[PDB]
């Protein structure tokens, strides 16, 4: 109940979509209890399956060679990090070792157990395979919080699907809700705007046609400098309130030295490897 | 040695142990694995190094039994980090050999061998100035199911004995269950225990067991013209088909011509061959994997890449 | 950061509590002064729908990390110092996420009531600032005064939002 309800009420969001999708559980353990009921809220288009996804007559069951994606779920409460993470991976690479070509995603408990997901030999970012790291991710917005306090609760709220709810009172509630209504959306750019410099479509999307762009795909780049300019097929992201805004930004033309400081890449600072006692 | 101290230390040829162990598991009992590597029937320049990879806290519970062997070093580490493996020069042994103390302590069917199958994933998926899935690994098993995930190219089904298998047909994969058969196997037949166990132990006979028994450590005795005969005994060999005596008729030959003529010149008696897992295909293929013929029939054809498992004598 | 979210409701006494409230509504949240693993839960789900938001996420919190150093970290467990070159420091040519206090010289002419979307279009062109929100006094819609000094988090205000003298900016601005 504590790991699936969460992510259920976002996934069969109200605001989401026409076309419904998922409706696939299996664990080894039966649903007991109150998780049976939140099963039965949402009977449409969720069934649980009892059996062990290291079982390929269990893969077969729940139909893994014509599935979207598998969906591998943490327990974030365990008292040993690592096994739960060779655990998943166990998972991951029983269900790539069944099918080549389906999609995971998979939650990770550490940081450094993510490079043993790489070694599966039929396992591809490229092609949308991915790890959330928990730690990884937790202690980053943290970090940013350092920087710019309230980024956490900013970023959190950009991905959870959250309609506008609408507050008659003037209290802070009214302000905060009409922010947490939008989210992170993503969408190519129309041709109008290719060959001219990041800074200025900024300006118009926002201007004229109310998206805020944040990012483009320079493979990804986060408010990049007036000197670079748009290239044709290139991958915008955006803040909207819903997906079906977005659609503007595309459907547009004229509508209206001697010493080490850095990292071997030059992206985090460096220093020689200190003694604790220097540091106490 | 540390990593540095290995990584300077030109290794080659090697045998390279890696195991998961801890401070509280249970001990593996190594001294079986050093000595049928370390027999008489070798010549010293002809002794494999051993390298064990992990723990020190394990490995120093466990040195006084095999102190007393030489070229064996210890690096202190973990099978699977990249740095470690590296070091001691993965890429460039004879064998790496998988294991794990860890076999007993929490039992789930996945959480048994999860470090080994890890281990094994790790070490094929390197890259090194070739890709690491041409070393030559053996991974003992504590559940023979979990099998299934030590290959990607090959068709599972847990209903399947573990001897079908791929990565068993290969020797790739070791599990004690198959050694529950030598129950039957040995009241049916006292005299196959006895062949084995000097097939395999390297050797030793009762008066080996009875100094063993007496002073738990192998006494180390000055040497004489009775001591020199007992080295002249046959070790176990493969030899590549390509080579110059045999080429000739490796060329889709017969076996049972080879088996005589290399009986007769050299006593070799080969009783098998390791064949490619792709070479009956008519098709080209870059899979260097190899699967076990036992005793093939006098009429069977030699293919040039093939490699003769033998027993070859003393010199 | 709490390990369960109900217990929220012990951070503040100023607020408001119920335990059927979802996290994100409580004041200690929408403050961010509190954090709970389960407000990722919704991003597998995020993920699932766009593969793209773990890419930018990723590149917005770690630092940038580019699966280079995913690379050299999972071979070496440490990270490898190196000596500088002309593409070392390109690398460092990325933007950093701040908060500007609207109080400042170059804003605070328009930080008097005036308007977010002019605010964030100066900026842009002069400074290529792309302000994405502001942090704005719990207090400071209310008539009284007030001592309290907590701030709350409005993400991407309309063109025509008004700017309160004490707002803090957040914004994405670049190296130099
Ligand atoms: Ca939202
Ligand atoms: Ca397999
Ligand atoms: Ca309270």
């Amino acid at each position: 109940l504590e790991s699936v309800s969460n992510f259920l009420k976002d996934f069969l969001h109200k605001d989401r979509d026409d076309v419904n999708v998922e409706i696939v559980f299996l664990h080894n353990i039966s649903p007991n209890l109150e998780l049976e009921a939140l099963f039965k809220r949402h009977f449409t288009q969720v069934e649980f399956y009892q059996g062990s996804v290291l079982n390929p007559h269990d893969l077969a069951r729940v139909k893994i060679e014509s599935a979207d994606a598998c969906l591998i779920l943490a327990n974030k409460y365990c008292a040993d990090p690592d096994a739960e993470d060779a655990s998943n991976i166990m998972r991951v690479i029983s269900i790539k070792n069944y099918h080549p070509k389906i999609r995971i995603i998979t939650q990770m408990l550490q940081y450094h157990n993510k490079a043993h997901l790489l070694n599966i030999p039929s396992w591809n970012w490229k092609e949308g395979d991915d790890a959330i790291c928990l730690a990884e991710l937790k202690l980053g917005f943290i970090a940013q919080s350092c920087l710019a306090q309230g980024l956490s609760t900013m970023l959190a709220n950009l991905f959870s699907m959250r309609s506008f709810i609408k507050i008659e009172e003037d209290t802070w509630q009214k302000y905060y809700l009409e922010g947490v209504s939008n989210e992170m959306y993503t969408e190519y750019l129309s041709s109008a705007f290719v060959g001219l410099s990041f800074p200025t479509v900024c300006e118009l999307c926002f201007v004229k046609l109310k998206l805020l762009m944040i990012a483009i795909e320079s493979r990804i780049l986060i408010n990049p400098g007036n000197h670079l300019k748009i290239q044709e097929g290139t991958l915008g992201f955006f803040i909207a309130s819903d997906a079906k805004e977005v659609k503007r930004a595309f459907f547009y033309c004229k509508a209206c030295s001697n010493v080490k400081k850095y990292d071997s890449t030059g992206m985090f600072h460096w220093c020689a490897p200190k003694e604790i006692e220097k540091v106490i | 040695l540390t990593r540095s101290e290995a990584a300077m230390t030109v290794l080659s040829g090697h045998v390279v142990v890696c195991i998961f162990g801890d401070v509280s598991s249970a001990l593996i009992g190594l001294r079986n694995l050093v000595m049928p590597l370390r027999a008489s029937n070798f010549h010293y320049h002809e002794l494999k190094h051993i390298v064990f990879v992990g723990s020190i806290e394990y490995l120093k519970r466990e040195w006084e039994t095999l102190h007393n062997f030489p070229k064996v070093s210890i690096l202190p580490g973990t099978p699977l980090s990249r740095a470690d493996l590296r070091a001691v020069n993965i890429n460039l042994c004879d064998m790496c050999v998988i294991l794990s103390a860890n076999q007993n302590n929490i039992d789930d069917t996945s959480l048994q061998d999860k470090e080994c199958i890890l281990a094994s994933l790790n070490i094929k998926s390197m890259q090194f100035d070739t890709t690491g899935v041409n070393i030559p690994i053996i991974t003992e098993l504590v559940n023979d199911t979990n099998v299934q995930f030590l290959d990607q190219d090959d068709d599972d089904d847990p209903d399947t004995e573990l001897y079908l298998t791929q990565p068993f047909a290969c020797g790739t994969a070791f599990a004690v269950s198959v050694l529950d058969s030598l129950m039957s196997a040995t009241y049916f037949n006292d005299n196959i225990l006895t062949l084995i166990r000097t097939l395999v132990t390297g050797g030793a006979t009762p008066e080996l067991e009875a100094l063993i028994a007496e002073e738990n450590a192998l006494r180390g005795g000055y040497s004489t013209p009775q001591t020199l005969a007992n080295r002249d005994r046959c070790r176990v060999a493969q030899l590549a088909l390509l080579d110059g005596p045999f080429a000739d008729l490796g060329d889709g030959g017969c076996y049972g011509d080879l088996f005589c003529k290399a009986l007769k010149t050299y006593n070799m008696l080969c009783f098998g061959i390791y064949r490619l897992r792709d070479a009956h295909l008519s098709t080209p293929s870059q899979c260097t994997k190899r699967y076990v013929i036992t005793n093939p029939p006098y009429e069977f054809e030699l293919v040039p890449t093939d490699l003769i498992f033998c027993l070859m004598q003393f010199d």
